[PDB]
């Protein structure tokens, strides 16, 4: 542990960008997720929303 | 814009619906600004037979 300063830097980025890209699995309250399903799956006025 | 629809039908000349005369007779855009002014007039379009 004696180098804990600068892994604890690289740990911080890894969280972060592990974080951001967990956020993309997230709903929002949208039916889903994946935006292809939503554009495969609904017409514009309801997709938009 | 002006035309003769079946009574049951008025509910479909608004933006986001469905059906025979929305989808396919007088489709109305989501963005649509504007005002359906409609009346019934069978004592004038109808006719006995």
């Amino acid at each position: 542990s004696a180098l804990g300063k600068l892994q604890d830097v690289v740990n911080q980025n890894a969280q972060a960008l592990n974080t951001l890209v967990k956020q993309l699995s997230s709903n929002f309250g949208a039916i889903s997720s994946v935006l292809n399903d939503i554009l495969s799956r609904l017409d514009p006025p309801e997709a938009e929303v | 814009d002006s035309f003769v629809i079946r009574g049951d039908e008025v509910r479909q000349i608004a933006p986001g619906q469905t059906g025979k005369i929305a989808d396919y007779n007088y489709k109305l855009p989501d963005d649509f600004t504007g005002c359906v002014i409609a009346w019934n007039s069978n004592n004038l379009d109808s006719k006995v037979g």
